[PDB]
């Protein structure tokens, strides 16, 4: 009775002043292509200028 | 004797600490989301029963 | 100390293929399959047409 | 009196050419951001969005 | 047997060093699905034959 | 059958026509994935402004994303009961299943 595929959000600290981010942000990472060492560089240069 | 105003240089590096700020947020930025972080992608074996 | 080595760009190589098709079967008009595939692929396609 | 269909989206103004964002089709499409570097952009990519 | 030995020769007697002249970072998603399996980050221009 | 394909890159133009014609003239169900498009409903009234092929949308670029639009025509007021007949009327060709 196999596995699946869910996510953390790091809750099980209950600590507060830490994990600010959420659940959301990798979701979009992964919806990202792949990018380049080039591509990057690229890209930090164009929201930049 | 001359004594410089403090005018000058205090609004001097009050603008260099800005260009600095603003100029280290696009990479502090897109770095920031190609790295997931407060995450996991963990797994669930269900040991029979329900 | 004393000059050597010479450097090029694009490596040459001394074995290479040589096709030799003919008529009656060959058709040189269609030399396309994708898009940036077209120029990763082919001439790996038009070699053996 | 006779409206077809009222949908909701990203507003036309806020975000406008000014800081390069662009939405005619419904889509936030921008304009160059992550791209192949050697070779040259495409027409139309679906990394634009 | 004369033609062999300046085969022979010319082989023997080359020095070249190679330097990266060009290349193209191909975005993943127009290169379909078999291509892209079988590439491994950057290729260079001239692509021979195989 | 029911069709799916996955890579329509690699297919020749012989196979596209063939699965083309058997959709039509045999009642297949075939399917496409790679193909990206941006989709917004249009209002019965005026018609159609862009048609596009069923040759092309075998032949389209990987991450070139075309828009095709699809008719709503909810709202459209039905014929009067005196007005000529129809023949064997429209065949629609393209469905969307995202939705």
């Amino acid at each position: 009775r196999y596995h699946e595929s869910v996510l953390e959000i790091a809750d099980i600290f209950d600590q507060a002043d830490f994990i600010q981010t959420s659940d959301a942000v990798r979701q979009l990472r992964a919806l990202m292509p792949t990018l380049s060492t080039s591509q990057i560089r690229h890209a930090i240069e164009r929201i930049a200028q | 004797i001359v004594y410089p105003d403090p005018s000058t240089t205090l609004s001097q590096s009050l603008s260099v600490a800005q260009v600095l700020s603003k100029l280290t947020l696009p990479d502090a930025f897109i770095n920031m989301i190609l790295s997931g972080g407060d995450s996991v992608v963990m797994r669930t074996y269900q040991t029979e029963a329900d | 100390l004393s000059d050597d080595f010479k450097q090029i760009s694009d490596p040459k190589g001394y074995l290479t293929y040589s096709v030799k098709y003919e008529d009656q079967f060959t058709k040189k008009d269609k030399l396309r399959a994708s898009e940036a595939d077209d120029r990763i692929v082919g001439p790996t396609v038009n070699l053996f047409k | 009196y006779g409206a077809a269909v009222v949908n909701i989206d990203l507003n036309r103004d806020f975000f406008d050419t000014a800081t390069g964002i662009d939405l005619t089709k419904g889509i936030p499409l921008v304009q160059d951001l992550l791209v192949p570097i050697g070779v040259t952009a495409g027409a139309e990519q679906s990394a634009e969005y | 047997v004369s033609g062999l030995l300046m085969v022979l020769f010319k082989v023997m007697t080359d020095n070249r060093l190679v330097i990266v002249g060009e290349t193209t970072t191909p975005m993943s998603n127009t290169l379909s699905t078999v291509v892209n399996n079988v590439l491994r980050t950057t290729y260079h221009n001239n692509v021979g034959v195989n | 059958v029911h069709m799916t394909i996955n890579e329509r890159a690699g297919m020749s133009k012989l196979v596209a026509d063939n699965i083309i014609a058997s959709v039509i003239k045999s009642n297949w169900v075939v399917d496409i994935h790679d193909i990206e498009y941006t989709a917004e409903v249009m209002t019965p009234s005026e018609g159609y402004t862009q048609h596009v092929d069923a040759e092309s949308i075998m032949t389209a670029p990987k991450g070139k994303l075309f828009h095709l639009q699809f008719m709503d025509g909810l709202l459209r007021p039905e014929p009067s009961a005196f007005d000529p007949p129809a023949s064997g009327e429209d065949m629609r060709l393209i469905y969307p299943l995202q939705p």
